[PDB]
């Protein structure tokens, strides 16, 4: 599986952005047991869990700090995963990475995901 | 129905701008299971942006 993430940029506090992650490599069936997620790496910090979605059921799970503000979704026909980001704050400034696992993650850590996007950069200015 | 009611409220919140209203409405379409939390954050932004 190959992942290409995009959509990051500069936004004012209170604004919105939508990140995309195109899945590539081998072909996906609509009910593949894959999990996709988003991680973010803030200045001076390690990559941290943001959200995940089970590819087959579209069941979602969010870090507390983004609930209500961010939503993850996936389109099987286009083989793409999205992160809608609303009500952005300076502390959401980070590089955001698409990530995937060919199965069900056992944790919310980087080690649970074996496929990684290259990252897209989000800057929230005051 | 929690999707449905939230869409309407967000639509008529007086202190959101179009980009915010449109982004929250997209989130409601994206993940209906988060409708209550999305409405909660829209309300929070509607409150914090109240005109002074």
């Amino acid at each position: 599986v190959q992942l290409q993430d995009s959509g990051g940029g500069l936004v004012q506090a209170g604004g919105s952005l939508r990140l995309s992650c195109a899945v590539s490599g081998r072909t996906f069936s609509a009910h593949s047991v894959y999990t996709m997620g988003w991680f973010r790496q803030a200045p001076g910090k390690e990559r941290e869990f943001v959200a995940r979605i089970y590819w087959s059921s579209a069941n979602t799970y969010y870090a507390d700090s983004v609930k209500g503000r961010f939503t993850i979704s996936r389109d099987n026909a286009k083989n793409t995963v999205y992160l809608q980001m609303n009500s952005l704050r300076p502390e959401d400034t980070a590089v955001y990475y698409c990530a995937a696992r060919d199965g069900i993650p056992t944790s919310r850590t980087v080690g649970s995901y074996n496929y990684w996007g290259q990252g897209t950069q989000v800057t929230v200015s005051s | 129905k929690d999707q449905q009611s939230a869409f309407y409220e967000i639509l008529n919140m007086p202190n959101l701008n179009e980009a915010q209203r449109n982004g929250f409405i997209q989130s409601l379409k994206d993940d209906p299971s988060q409708s209550t939390n999305v409405l909660g954050e829209a309300k929070k932004l509607n409150e914090s942006q109240a005109p002074k």
